[PDB]
RNA sequence: CCUGUCAAACUCCAAACUUACAGACGCCGUUUGACGCGGGGAUUCCGGUGCGCGGGGUA
RNA sequence: AGUGCAAGAGCAAAAGAUAGCUUGACAGUGUUCUUCCCAACGAGGAACGCUGACGCGAAAGCGUGGUCUAGCGAACCAAUU
RNA sequence: UUAGGCGGCCACAGCGGUGGGGUUGCCUCCCGUACCCAUCCCGAACACGGAAGAUAAGCCCACCAGCGUUCCGGGGAGUACUGGAGUGCGCGAGCCUCUGGGAAACCCGGUUCGCCGCCACC
């Protein structure tokens, strides 16, 4: 399971690439979604590779982001362990995080919006003109690299 | 053979065994094919149908299995050819086949020949086959009369082994008589 | 093995390449059977622009007709090794061509499952000179 | 005519002589110099002139450089010296010039040039350890008459 | 294009690979398809008749009946539905 | 035999890629009716630039 | 090679050659595609049917002109069946 | 299939070569022209009639790789080329990095001297 965050805006990006992001439920910069590692999904992230940051987050990090940015399919009801327990097939955020990372369920299945609307990266990110290996923030990240980014955008 | 761009003919073409242009025209009918073939000593009739991995023979008769019904005579002649077609035809009727188109392969459409005798034989068995009566030898020749008269110009028996001296087209009648009959064990 | 390997005469082709015919008559007498007209191809400067038109005549003899002819024909020539083909043929002269071959030559002349004769069963100038020379005359 | 007009590969390959007429003759006198009756194998030293940039070289330049190169080898090793040099490229690319404004401008044929990718050997010489510095000097003169910068690379020759 | 005839720009698609040259096997020229069957359209260079417009080479239509021995194949050209008359010789079952 | 070079109107080879159809996933639609169909009203048929691929031309 | 003529393409028990026979270069009426990719537009063209009448072939079958893509013309008026 | 017929794929099947096989069996070569039929001339072929001989052709079985072909390994080569991205480099033609794909020639070693279907048959 990979966490996907759009880091580059829609202006001037190929339409078929913008549509791909929308099919992955991301319609804004800094919006994040969790995608199963399938051959079908793999082609999609590969196509959006130059306008996004992605990788597999750690259990803890996922839990931090879910607690802080997860939302109900509809409504403003805050999502905490109690919400999780009283609305999902899990006991608390941790149980959800584990099931997601192991690809057993999806935010939608559990009555949660497929998107995590993150905050701008505190302290800024590594730039959107170069990939990770070159010192930028675009492309596939380390579990640690992805964790660093997601946390800065908690 | 010569190089990368060299064009080798289809196998059945190299072997000089199948006229593909005639085959196509044959298959365009949608009907089964009464495959008439001949050897120096024997004659073969097959009812063939088209198939996924190749042709499908639904019924057949070889001049050899003629003795099986009382034939002590040679097998590379007119009476043989006719009766062979009739046997194959009869068996064809058995398996459900009702119509056919004559496929004489690489043989010539010579009037009165054996491939045409095979066809008259198959037709008499009740099979519907597009044909032309005036291209078939006349009844007597089919019976084997032409060979009787030849043995008339005797001085030395036409046949080596003794099946008879002046031969017998009447034997043709017996066998045909035996086939047209129901009892027969096809 | 030798029986189905010993050479034989397939055909004796006697022809007169003229160039415009009247000569048919003699060939008919010297050979014994009807001759055939010979047409030419391609236009020819030598007032031979007409494509299909009599220019020669030939006769193909087989079996007895062939030998009965060669009997009183070969004595008229002075056969030489050079005058022999690579297939075991030879012609002298009015032309007289002799086509020699082994038993099952038909394998390459029939309509069904025809096949080209293997270089082993093909006749040779050497085996050719012999057979012939082994019958009323001398070689070189 | 300046080379700036043709040195770049900014046009389709135009070589088909069945569709092109009036092609001027090449000014290249020879492609094989020195002792051509001998093999390059019979020599201890082999030095080539390598073009550093991809370019087109008009036949007029090939002849000037080759000439000034071989000319030196003749003056230093003799009109029969024990060496051999090869110009391995041929001017296949036909060039045009539109010599009436921009209307129907397809140019008339005016020459030929050889396309050379960077890193390729334009010339290659074979000599004896003695004349090694003479062949190197011939190339110094040759590359001064062709568009790109070149490398004088020494192939077989471990006599350093 | 310099001209607009039906065979304009068809050099490649209507030319046989050297070894596929010569009369084609009769089996596929006699093949029978059922209505509804998906069939790929591809003209056989060696077969003169029963062809469709070259522009449709590569389509994968649906047999929706026949006319004489030829088949009526349904396709969607861009956004427009068209019916193509074509003989088995230029058809192949899908999958 | 050896040795030196090529092709927009060459090809024994041969991509990336584009493309028909289908299944799967995704997204979307069945009160926001999608897809498709019929009808009313247009405007429009001087375009330009960057990037990629070009063709002409010294440019 | 040849296959009337550009070019590209097709063709070998043939689509080429020779021989013989024949007039389907036929009447009526359609389907579809093309013309005009997508996407509406005429004449013209092609492939594919049905009906009628025929030619050749043992027969399957082939023949809606020439192996395929150029060789074409509205309304009004006239002549013709 | 101890030799046959009709095929599908249409060279992995081609080219070339070696060895083996047939008394009433099979296929042939083979013998022979009264008939059906046949040759612009020839029973050569086509067609018909038939068994004295033969396994030399063909054919079938076993096999050989030199040429041609198919596929595979290792090398060439993740090279050549390339879809997506870049305030990376270069006076510039152009190049580079990241990401996703990925040859061809050729060399070397294997594979390939057909596979399969239906019918008939000591
Ligand atoms: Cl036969
Ligand atoms: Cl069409
Ligand atoms: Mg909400
Ligand atoms: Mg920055
Ligand atoms: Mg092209
Ligand atoms: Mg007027
Ligand atoms: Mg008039
Ligand atoms: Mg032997
Ligand atoms: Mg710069
Ligand atoms: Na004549
Ligand atoms: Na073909
Ligand atoms: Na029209
Ligand atoms: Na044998
Ligand atoms: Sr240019
Ligand atoms: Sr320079
Ligand atoms: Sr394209
Ligand atoms: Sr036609
Ligand atoms: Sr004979
Ligand atoms: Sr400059
Ligand atoms: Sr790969």
């Amino acid at each position: 399971m990979h966490a996907l965050v759009q880091l580059r805006g829609e202006v001037n990006m190929h339409t078929d690439i913008q549509d791909t992001l929308e099919m992955l439920n991301i319609h804004h910069v800094n919006h994040c979604t969790l995608v199963p590692e399938t051959d079908a999904y793999r082609g999609m992230v590969a196509k959006v590779n130059d306008f996004v940051a992605f990788g597999e987050p750690s259990q803890e990090t996922l839990e931090t982001v879910l607690a802080t940015r997860a939302e109900p399919l509809e409504g403003d009801a805050d999502v905490d362990d109690e919400w999780v327990a009283e609305h999902t097939d899990y006991d608390d955020i941790s149980g959800l995080a584990f099931a997601l990372l192991s690809e057993e369920t999806t935010l939608r299945e559990q009555g949660l919006s497929p998107t995590l609307r993150l905050h701008p990266p505190r302290g800024g990110h590594d730039g959107v003109k170069h990939p990770v290996k070159e010192g930028g923030q675009l492309g596939k990240h380390d579990t640690e690299g992805i964790d660093d980014l997601l946390e800065a955008m908690r | 053979a010569t190089g990368p761009r060299y064009k080798v003919p289809m196998r059945r073409r190299r072997e000089a065994r199948t006229d593909y242009h005639q085959r196509l025209r044959l298959l365009k009918s949608g009907k089964p094919r009464l495959v008439a073939r001949k050897s120096n000593k024997h004659v073969r009739a097959q009812l063939v149908t088209l198939g996924p991995n190749g042709d499908d023979t639904l019924a057949s008769a070889h001049s050899s299995d003629l003795a099986e019904y009382g034939w002590e005579a040679p097998t590379g002649n007119m009476p043989s050819a006719y009766l062979t077609g009739l046997l194959a035809g009869l068996r064809a009727q058995e398996a459900g086949v009702e119509e056919a188109v004559l496929d004489i392969g690489l043989n010539s459409p010579t009037p009165g020949s054996k491939v045409f005798a095979i066809q008259e034989g198959a037709i008499d068995a009740g099979l519907d086959i597009p044909h032309n009566d005036d291209v078939l030898a006349d009844w007597q020749r089919t019976r084997g009369a032409h060979i009787a008269e030849y043995d008339e110009q005797l001085e030395e028996p036409l046949y080596s082994g003794d099946f008879d001296a002046a031969d017998l087209p009447e034997h043709f009648d017996e066998l045909r008589e035996t086939l047209l009959d129901g009892d027969i064990e096809l | 093995f030798h029986e189905m390997r010993e050479p034989r005469i397939e055909k004796v082709v006697v022809h007169m390449g003229i160039g415009h015919a009247n000569a048919e008559d003699i060939l008919g007498e010297i050979t014994g059977q009807m001759p055939v007209r010979t047409k030419a191809k391609r236009t020819v400067g030598e007032f031979d622009i007409r494509e299909g038109d009599p220019i020669g005549a030939k006769v193909t003899l087989r079996d007895e007709m062939a030998e009965e002819f060669l009997q009183t024909a070969l004595p008229l020539a002075e056969l030489a090794t050079s005058q022999f083909d690579d297939t075991g043929n030879f012609s002298f002269g009015l032309d007289v061509t002799v086509n020699l071959v082994r038993p099952g030559y038909r394998v390459a002349k029939r309509d069904k499952a025809s096949r080209s004769i293997p270089t082993k069963h093909r006749l040779n100038p050497a085996d050719a000179v012999a057979f012939i020379e082994s019958t009323y005359d001398v070689e070189v | 005519k300046p080379a700036s007009m043709y040195r770049d590969i900014d046009k389709p390959a135009y070589t088909r002589r069945e569709y092109i007429t009036g092609i001027p003759g090449s000014k290249i006198a020879q492609h094989k110099m020195g002792r051509k009756q001998k093999d390059a194998d019979d020599y201890p030293v082999q030095i080539s002139l390598i073009v550093e940039e991809t370019v087109q070289l008009r036949h007029g330049s090939l002849e000037a450089s080759r000439l000034s190169a071989n000319r030196h080898l003749i003056k230093e090793l003799g009109e029969e010296g024990d060496y051999k040099m090869t110009l391995r490229k041929f001017p296949h690319q036909v060039l045009r010039e539109n010599k009436d404004g921009m209307r129907a401008a397809f140019g008339k044929i005016v020459g030929t040039a050889a396309r050379v990718q960077a890193g390729e050997q334009l010339f290659t010489a074979y000599c004896n350890v003695e004349d090694a510095e003479h062949v190197k000097e011939a190339f110094r003169r040759a590359y001064n008459k062709i568009t790109p910068s070149c490398r004088i690379d020494s192939s077989p020759a471990g006599n350093a | 294009p310099s001209s607009n005839g039906p065979l304009e720009g068809t050099r490649g698609k209507l030319k046989n690979k050297p070894r596929d040259r010569g009369t084609s096997p009769p089996q596929r020229a006699v093949e029978e398809f059922d209505d509804g069957e998906k069939v790929h359209l591809k003209i056989d260079p060696s077969v003169p008749n029963g062809r469709f417009h070259p522009r449709f080479d590569g389509q994968t239509g649906t047999v929706e009946g026949k006319q004489g021995d030829a088949y009526k194949v349904d396709i969607v050209d861009g956004g427009k539905e068209k019916t193509i008359i074509v003989t088995a010789a230029h058809l192949r079952r899908q999958e």
